[PDB]
């Protein structure tokens, strides 16, 4: 109960998830590029 | 919902799974439209 | 001709309401007193809608 | 046009249907 | 009591050094037949006209092959899918020239390996075991059946079965890639995941068990002598192995249940091999790997190359050279 | 067996996590979207747009050939 | 308490993700390699190095994206962002294939960091370091294939590209130009990998089907306890089964698991030796006796000679597109091909 | 295509055959709601 | 019955095993699953109708159900031209609605209906060990299966006929007036070698044989149904078989694996029950078509195709089979057992006839050969037609390829399932499916091997 919020685990999670969601948004947008 | 103050984990799983399925469906759709579709 | 369109759209709507309601009603043993007659009525009305659609197919 | 719009409408309704059944049963106390 | 009953007790006996069983009553003759014919042919078979164009291919050691290049050559394309036993040849020389040894060896081998799988079930039943080792063995059996029977059936000729040789195997694979793009087939990718991952999990499991061995020997003798056959106690510390692995990656990615771990070890390569066997079996019906040739166009309409196009160039290079005298018409449909 | 950190299930089933993330996650999604859809990615990474693979004067592959002055080579490739 | 001990304490704390001293090397380098691959496959072209589209932005898919090798013009230049080629220009650095050495070198140091992590965690928990020793195999593969092979060749251009179809291209290239399947070191690698898969499957199945009845459920998975002292499956029954089915069987558990380590690791090491050979074009390409006989006897045909013909076809048809910097111009009439095809 | 009177439900018939896949998924939804008992 | 691991002994991922002894719940599962099957039939039919361009061939549009309806003689005319699109729609609609009904019943039995049926009725209640009741269910379903076969016969004979690709004057829907009831032909099909040139039952090549075999199948099934209703398994069957629900499942799995393999082969080779008009050419057909197309072209160019020897010395266009028959040359030599309605008019007693080849080739045969050659069942997974080295502009994968690959895969995995359940049924009947008993571990009482 009443754990820390920010930890090494928090940083490890975000270091991956944050650019992952950014990249996924980029690729989603690419799905609509027309030649 | 069934309990107050928290979301059931199965509801979160269903929502995240549907989001992931939609993302993969968009990618497969894009395989047939726009760039890389051979048309 | 619009009557067929209306009947088929109604049939799809009633199929949706049956698809939702039937599993809930069969899996709520407490509310079986008032959901068994509702099931009977709904099955009858769904069949009626299907029959009406079938007739309007040849009427349109 | 509108074909993908209507298609996604039907698809989303269908998709919600099953989870709607499970959610309603879970919340109302049905057997699961 | 009766003679037949005595024979039944002998065949199903668990005291035989090699279990025979009822599946064994088929396995042993067919496997011995296949082995003897294979050895004889590999050593001394004369050249075989595999492509049915009167262009015999030397497969045996006595006709100039080494172990790497030697093979039992698939039967002639002229035979197609016809049954070609010895008694349908005018002479043994004709049978040899048309690749009859291949059919004999392959048919007996296939019967033998299916009976081997049944025999695995049978012995598990006689010993009071659980019955599913044969299910694991069904993966290599499925793969072998795909390359020796299913692919020739779909392609319409036993000449398009895998040759029984090392270089023949490579030829089979290269032509297969040229015609089906097996590398770009997701079932073959799953097979690669199956074997790469199976080796990975074999290395991890062996290394984690070896790493966590309980001290029972001295630094002189082999640590293997710390285990005694039939000992009840555990020979390694699975809790220490779990501590190490769950700290190597993270806690919840590490098995601490040996049974779940061993099920995973069994299941991963078996499933991968099932998928790759089905990949070959469905490419037998020319449902091929992905084709992204000229998938990327620039705005004007000129094709922009990708690595798939380079791969296609390699495939074409293989395609135009293979069986160089066998094709009369522009499309390689057969 | 917990190494000290809050269990993931507890965090991701909590209201506060979702109040935070129903905003943060979509914002990164549409930030990557805008990265692509504004043309920023093309210019940042040097990736050709579909109409810039070839120019009205270069119909061939702009394969780099010079060992040290690639900036000028790429500029003459356009 | 000295500052070094305090740092050592913090690095080795029991947390969800262990860091350790090795983490200082592993995590930044591994993150660089992974993010470099993801960035390149998402955004970065190979138009100027290979004349190929290799990113999602260009319309390629998961199977066709890659971090492609740099242009052959750079030889074995390490292609630092600040180096004489890119000269600090990030866009140009991307365009010349600078991401390939970025990923390769950061991945090499990440692999070193991961194996140091295996050593460090093994030492901390008090077990033998055989996991790191097993991991030496993948390290040998990565070193040979991604570093030594291109180093023996003309440039990094001929290293495998970090991508699915890029790897497939590398595989077919090695078949056509090196006859890599004929190489005995590759055959030992194949034997090791297929044997490792076989051992994995057979051991898992054998254990699962000789389990002791330790629970009442049909679900046998919860009839095990990690702290139990006794074996969970019958080694004696397994040994009898395999002795009667196959002729031989393991009787020593320790030897069994060491073998499961040994087979795939030795396979990887042997294949790496073969790749080192191919780096210098020291191939097992031909059997000279059969070549000479075929040259003087036009009726001598083996599967080996047929494979040689396939290699010739692949080289001629693939080289102009695969090696665009060479400006190979092979007119249609010089291309080898069989009849009607 | 569909007979003329029915082509307003053309974008509905486009998605009908894929429903049994949703049934298979729904099995897992139901087991997840009950905690995979 | 319980619905969790503690009260059933089965985890969630094997949850359907909890149903083994809950006959009412099991019946609900079966009825609902049948609803799924019928639902797919109806929905796929409506999808295919909606995505059907009726002037383009069926096999060019990824259709697998419409060819089944067309073969039965609905909505098509000569050469397979789609006359009426309504019957396809009707088949789909009827399956969809009936699937609704079946799903309602399956849900009722699975969710609210009686858990078990044995204390409710002796007729529907069953016990897996009750051999007489199991044979009763076999008998009822055998009667139904024979009736369905007779339904096929009645459609072919009295209800407009079936599509006959071998019809004179062109392939057409025709009524079969003279099915072959001769048991020599019907049951000699079962004795033909499953190899090239014989084609055990895949070689059935005329609708008379198909309809007559279905009359025989109907009679066999109905009589066997009565036989099983009125008897109990004999002593030999009792001593040879495992008598349990999982054992019966495993038996059915083996049967299904066999049928899946047979169907894959059947669609790959047979062009009678799978007319090329609707399913496209077989691979054999396409190869033979290419050989024919270039024989025709080069002959028009002036090549004397009887005497033209190819590079190897074999005839370029014509050659002999190993039994002497005159056949197309080239690699298609392997496909000389092929028979097709467009090629048999040029075949003499000795094989391909030079006189017919030189003066009897019709323009429609040339068109058909070109079409079949260009629709060879070769294609990529992403549906790029032609050989794998071709470029992306031809969107085609043969329906034969889809059906054959899918059903070989399903046959294989059902063989796997049969092995799994047969082994498990044996182990459970003998009582060691849960593992080795430490007290009575059988190998501990065995003499050492050496
Ligand atoms: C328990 C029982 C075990 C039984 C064992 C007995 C052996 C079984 C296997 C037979 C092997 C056959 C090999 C050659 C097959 C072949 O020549 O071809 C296939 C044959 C069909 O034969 C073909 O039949 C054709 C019939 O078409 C003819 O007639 C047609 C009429 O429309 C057309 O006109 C056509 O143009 C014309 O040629 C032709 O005659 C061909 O020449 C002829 O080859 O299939 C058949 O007869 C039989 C069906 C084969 C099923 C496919 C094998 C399944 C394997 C599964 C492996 C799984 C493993 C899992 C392991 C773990
Ligand atoms: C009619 C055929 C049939 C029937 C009635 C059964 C029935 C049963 N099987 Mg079984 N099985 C079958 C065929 C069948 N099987 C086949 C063909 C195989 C080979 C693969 C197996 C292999 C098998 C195993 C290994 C086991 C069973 C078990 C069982 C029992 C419980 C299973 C359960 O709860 O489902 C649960 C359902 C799931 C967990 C979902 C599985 C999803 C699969 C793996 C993937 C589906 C892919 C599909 C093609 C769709 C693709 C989706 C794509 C879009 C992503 C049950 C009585 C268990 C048992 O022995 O009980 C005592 C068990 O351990 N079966
Ligand atoms: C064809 C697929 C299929 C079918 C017919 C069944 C059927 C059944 N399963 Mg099962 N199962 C399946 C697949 C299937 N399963 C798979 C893939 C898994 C792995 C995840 C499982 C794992 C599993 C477990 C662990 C258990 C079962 C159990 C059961 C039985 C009880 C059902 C219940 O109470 O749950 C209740 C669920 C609900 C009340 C939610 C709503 C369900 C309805 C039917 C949804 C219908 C929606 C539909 C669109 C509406 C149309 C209605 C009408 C208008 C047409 C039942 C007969 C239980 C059992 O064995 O009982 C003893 C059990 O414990 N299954
Ligand atoms: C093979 C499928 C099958 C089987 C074996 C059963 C079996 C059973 N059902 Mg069920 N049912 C089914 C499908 C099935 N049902 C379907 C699809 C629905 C949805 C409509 C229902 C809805 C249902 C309800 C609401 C009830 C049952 C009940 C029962 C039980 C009593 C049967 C009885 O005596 O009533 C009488 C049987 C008859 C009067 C015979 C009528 C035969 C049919 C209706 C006429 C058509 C025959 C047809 C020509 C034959 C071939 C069918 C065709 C499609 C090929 C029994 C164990 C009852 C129960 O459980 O008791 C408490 C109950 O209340 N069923
Ligand atoms: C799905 C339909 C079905 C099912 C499940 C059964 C099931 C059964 N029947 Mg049967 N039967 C059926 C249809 C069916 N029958 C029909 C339609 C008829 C009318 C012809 C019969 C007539 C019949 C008789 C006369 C008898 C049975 C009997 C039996 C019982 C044991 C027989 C046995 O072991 O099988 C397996 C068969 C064997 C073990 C014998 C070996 C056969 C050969 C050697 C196997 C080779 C097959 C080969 C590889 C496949 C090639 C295909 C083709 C070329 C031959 C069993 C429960 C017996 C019984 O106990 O009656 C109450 C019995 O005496 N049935
Ligand atoms: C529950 C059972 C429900 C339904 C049972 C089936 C009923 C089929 C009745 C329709 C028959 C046609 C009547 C008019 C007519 O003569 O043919 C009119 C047309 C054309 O049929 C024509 O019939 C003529 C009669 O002299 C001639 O024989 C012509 O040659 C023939 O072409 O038939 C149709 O368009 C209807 C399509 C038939 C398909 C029905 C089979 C599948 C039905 C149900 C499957 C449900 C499964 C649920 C499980
Ligand atoms: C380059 C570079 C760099 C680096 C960078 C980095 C490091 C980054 C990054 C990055 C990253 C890190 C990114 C990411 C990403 C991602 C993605 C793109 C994802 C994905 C995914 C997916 C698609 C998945 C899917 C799925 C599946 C398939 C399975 C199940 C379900 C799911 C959904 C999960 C720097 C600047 C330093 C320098 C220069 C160079
Ligand atoms: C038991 C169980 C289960 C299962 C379930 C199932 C299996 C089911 C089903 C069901 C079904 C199987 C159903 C159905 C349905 C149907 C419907 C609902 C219908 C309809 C109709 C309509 C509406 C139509 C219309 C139309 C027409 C008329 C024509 C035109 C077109 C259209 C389409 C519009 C699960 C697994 C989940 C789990 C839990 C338990
Ligand atoms: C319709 C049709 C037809 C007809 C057909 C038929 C008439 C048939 C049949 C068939 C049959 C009539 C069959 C059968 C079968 C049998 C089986 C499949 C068996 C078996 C066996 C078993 C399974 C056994 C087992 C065992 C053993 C081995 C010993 C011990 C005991 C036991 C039981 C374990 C034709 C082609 C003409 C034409 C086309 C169409
Ligand atoms: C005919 C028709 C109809 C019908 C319909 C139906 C028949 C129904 C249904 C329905 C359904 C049937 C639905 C469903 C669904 C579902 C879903 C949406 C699911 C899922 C999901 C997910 C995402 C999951 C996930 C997961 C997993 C698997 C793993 C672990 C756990 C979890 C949960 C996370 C209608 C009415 C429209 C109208 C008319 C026409
Ligand atoms: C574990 C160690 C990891 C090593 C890598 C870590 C990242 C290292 C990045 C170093 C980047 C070097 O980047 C380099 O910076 C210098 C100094 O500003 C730039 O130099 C620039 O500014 C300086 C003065 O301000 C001018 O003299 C010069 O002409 C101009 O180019 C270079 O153009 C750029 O290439
Ligand atoms: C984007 C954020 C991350 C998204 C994460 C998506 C995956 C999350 C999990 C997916 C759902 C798994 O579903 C999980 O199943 C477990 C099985 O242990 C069950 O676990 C729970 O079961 C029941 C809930 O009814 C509780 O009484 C029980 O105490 C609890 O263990 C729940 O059903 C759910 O917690
Ligand atoms: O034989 Mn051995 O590979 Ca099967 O593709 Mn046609 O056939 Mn031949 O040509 Mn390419
Ligand atoms: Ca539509
Ligand atoms: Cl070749
Ligand atoms: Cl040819
Ligand atoms: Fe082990």
């Amino acid at each position: 109960v009443t754990y820390p919020i920010f930890t090494v685990r928090w940083l490890a999670v975000h270091t991956l998830a944050v650019p992952s969601v950014f990249f996924v948004g980029a690729i989603a947008a690419m799905q609509f590029i027309q030649r | 919902m069934f309990a107050e103050g928290r979301i059931p984990l199965w509801v979160v799983g269903v929502v995240a799974g549907i989001g992931a399925i939609g993302v993969l469906g968009l990618f497969f759709y894009g395989a047939y439209a726009g760039l890389g579709s051979s048309m | 001709s619009i009557v067929f369109q209306i009947a088929l759209a109604a049939l799809v709507l009633f199929s949706f309401v049956m698809v939702v309601g039937v599993p809930v009603a069969y899996a709520s043993p407490q509310n079986w007193d008032r959901s068994k007659p509702l099931l009977y009525l709904g099955s009858g009305i769904w069949a009626i809608l299907v029959i009406v659609v079938a007739l309007l197919n040849f009427l349109v | 046009n509108l074909e993908p719009i209507f298609q996604l409408t039907f698809l989303g309704l269908i998709v919600l249907a099953g989870p709607a059944v499970v959610f309603v049963l879970a919340f109302r106390g049905g057997d699961l | 009591a009766s003679l037949w009953e005595q024979f039944c007790q002998w065949v199903t006996s668990t005291n035989n050094r090699i279990y025979v069983g009822w599946f064994g009553t088929l396995m042993i003759p067919t496997l011995l037949t296949a082995t003897t014919c294979f050895i004889i042919a590999f050593i001394a078979a004369p050249p075989v006209d595999i492509d049915g164009i009167r262009e015999p291919v030397a497969g045996s050691l006595l006709y100039g092959n080494n172990i790497i290049s030697g093979a039992v050559v698939p039967s002639s394309n002229a035979i197609g899918l016809h049954f070609y036993p010895i008694w349908e040849a005018a002479s043994l020389d004709e049978w040899l020239y048309n690749g009859g040894p291949y059919q004999l060896v392959v048919f007996h081998f296939l019967i033998g390996i299916f009976c081997y799988m049944g025999r695995q079930w049978e012995l598990s039943y006689r010993l009071g075991m659980r019955p599913w080792i044969c299910v694991a063995y069904s993966a290599p059996v499925s793969a072998a059946t795909a390359v020796f029977l299913i692919y020739p059936i779909g392609q319409g000729s036993f000449s398009d079965g895998m040759p029984l040789g090392i270089s023949g195997t490579f030829n089979f694979m290269i032509v297969f890639q040229a015609e089906h793009n097996i590398l770009m087939h997701p079932f073959h990718m799953l097979g690669v995941a199956g074997v790469f991952g199976g080796s990975l999990f074999s290395a991890m499991h062996g290394s984690l068990v070896t790493s966590s061995l309980v001290r029972e020997t001295t630094e002189v003798e082999s640590q293997n002598y710390g285990y005694k056959f039939g000992q009840e106690e555990e020979t390694y510390n699975i809790v220490a192995a779990h501590g190490y692995f769950g700290r190597l990656i993270f806690q919840y990615a590490s098995f601490n249940n040996s049974r779940s771990l061993h099920f995973f070890l069994g299941a991963w390569p078996v499933i991968g091999i099932w998928f790759t066997a089905m990949g070959v079996s469905t490419m037998a019906f020319n449902l091929n790997g992905f084709n992204f040739n000229q998938s990327i166009l620039d705005s004007q309409g000129r094709v922009i190359g990708t690595w798939a196009d380079v791969l296609n160039r390699a495939n074409i290079g293989f395609e135009v050279m293979h069986e160089r005298n066998a094709h009369n018409f522009p499309l390689d449909l057969a | 067996g917990t190494t000290g950190e809050r269990p993931f299930s507890d965090i991701v089933t909590s209201i506060r996590y979702w109040v935070i993330h129903s905003i943060t996650i979509p914002m990164l999604f549409i930030a990557g979207w805008l990265f692509v859809s504004t043309g920023l990615a093309y210019d940042a990474f040097g990736t050709p747009r579909p109409d810039e693979y070839f120019t009205q004067t270069r119909q061939e592959l702009p394969i780099l050939q010079e060992r040290y002055d690639i900036n000028q080579e790429i500029q003459e490739f356009n | 308490r000295g500052w070094f001990d305090v740092l050592d304490d913090w690095l080795k704390r029991d947390r969800f993700v262990f860091i350790g001293w090795s983490g200082l090397l592993l995590f930044p380098c591994a993150f660089m390699a992974l993010g470099g691959w993801l960035t390149g496959t998402t955004f970065v072209t190979s138009w100027y190095t290979h004349g190929l589209a290799s990113s999602y932005l260009e319309g390629a898919n998961f199977l066709t994206v890659a971090v492609s090798s740099p242009a052959d013009a750079f030889g074995h230049s390490l292609l630092f962002l600040w180096g004489p080629e890119a000269q600090g220009n990030l866009t140009r650095w991307f365009q010349i294939g600078g991401l390939w050495p970025f990923v390769a070198l950061h991945g090499a140091f990440g692999l070193i960091g991961f194996m140091l992590r295996q050593f460090e965690i093994s030492r901390l928990v008090g077990i033998r370091p055989y996991n790191a020793i097993a991991f030496s195999g993948p390290i040998a593969v990565f070193v040979s294939v991604f570093l030594m092979y291109p180093l023996g060749q003309s440039s990094w251009f001929f290293a495998p590209s970090f991508g699915v179809a890029g790897i497939f291209r590398f595989i077919l290239f090695l078949q056509g130009f090196h006859n890599w399947t004929l190489n005995p070191f590759h055959m030992m690698g194949v034997a090791g990998i297929l044997g490792g898969a076989l051992l994995c499957a057979i051991h898992g199945a054998t254990v699962e089907n000789t389990l002791f009845e330790d629970g009442e459920d049909s679900n046998t998975f919860r009839a095990f306890e990690p702290t139990q002292a006794e074996e969970t499956y019958s080694m004696v029954t397994a040994n009898r089964f395999w002795s009667q089915i196959f002729g031989i069987a393991f009787s020593n558990k320790r030897w069994l698991h060491f073998f499961m380590l040994f087979v795939p690791v030795t396979g990887l090491w042997m294949s790496s030796v073969g790749i080192v050979g191919l780096a210098l074009n020291l191939r097992a390409y031909d059997f000279v006796s059969q070549e000479l006989r075929a040259a003087e006897d036009p009726e001598f045909e083996t599967f080996y000679t047929k494979n040689i013909l396939l290699n010739e076809g692949m080289r001629a048809w693939m080289a102009p597109q695969d090696q665009p910097h060479e400006n190979f111009i092979f007119p249609e009439e010089v291309l080898p091909r069989g009849n009607a095809l | 295509k569909l007979p003329e009177a029915y082509q307003i439900f053309d974008p509905l018939v486009d998605v009908l055959p894929v429903i049994p896949l949703f049934f298979l998924a729904l099995a897992f939804v139901w087991q997840a709601a009950v905690g995979f008992k | 019955g319980g619905r969790d691991l503690p009260s059933t002994g089965f985890a969630w991922w094997s949850g359907n095993a909890r149903l083994i002894n809950l006959s009412g719940k099991l019946l609900g599962a079966h009825v609902a699953h049948a609803g799924l099957i019928v639902f797919w039939a109806g929905a796929m039919t409506l999808f295919e109708v909606a995505h059907f361009i009726p002037e383009k061939p069926m096999y060019e549009q990824g259709l697998i159900l419409l060819p089944h309806i067309a073969t039965l003689g609905w909505g098509v005319g000569p050469a397979g031209e789609v006359t009426d699109i309504f019957p396809f729609f009707v088949v789909g609609v009827l399956h969809l609605i009936s699937s609704a009904v079946l799903g309602l019943g399956g849900i009722y039995h699975a969710l609210r209906g009686p858990e078990v049926l044995e204390e409710y009725s002796s007729f529907f209640g069953y016990d897996w060990k009750d051999k007489n009741q199991m044979t009763n269910i076999i008998g009822y379903h055998l009667i139904l299966l024979g009736c369905g076969a007779l339904l096929l016969v009645f459609k072919a004979m009295f209800f407009g006929g079936v599509y006959d690709t071998w019809a004179p004057g062109g392939g057409d829907v025709r009524v079969i007036t003279n099915p072959t009831l001769n048991p020599a032909i019907i049951f000699g099909y079962l004795l033909k070698a499953p190899f090239g040139g014989e084609g055990w039952i895949i070689s059935v090549n005329n609708m008379e044989d198909i309809i007559g075999g279905h009359i025989w199948i109907g009679l066999i099934c109905i009589s066997g149904g009565i036989w099983h209703i009125l008897t109990k398994p004999f002593g030999w069957a009792r001593r040879a078989l495992i008598w349990s629900g999982e054992a019966y499942l495993s038996y059915s799995l083996g049967a299904l694996s066999l049928m899946g393999f047979i169907a894959s082969v059947f669609v790959w080779f047979n062009n009678t029950a799978y007319p090329s008009e609707f399913y496209g050419p077989t691979g054999m057909e396409a190869s033979q078509s290419q050989a024919f197309t270039f024989l025709v072209r080069d002959q028009r160019l002036g090549a004397n195709i009887a005497s033209a020897q190819g590079p190897t010395g074999l005839g370029k266009y014509l050659m002999r089979s190993p039994s002497g028959e005159i056949i197309f040359g080239g690699e298609t030599m392997r496909f000389w057992d092929f028979r097709g309605p467009w090629l048999e008019p040029l075949r003499g007693p000795n094989g391909l006839d030079l006189d017919k080849l030189r003066n009897d080739i019709q323009p429609w045969q040339v068109r058909r050969a070109a079409e079949y050659m260009t629709h060879a069942p070769l294609g990529s997974l992403n549906s790029v037609g032609g050989v794998i080295t071709d470029v992306n502009s031809f969107n085609y994968v043969s329906p034969r390829a889809w059906l054959a690959t899918s059903h070989f895969v399903l046959g294989f995995f059902f063989l796997v399932g049969h092995l799994w359940h047969a082994g498990r049924a044996r182990a459970a009947a003998a009582g060691f499916e849960k593992g080795i008993d430490r007290e009575t571990e059988p190998t501990l009482f065995m003499p050492d091997l050496d």
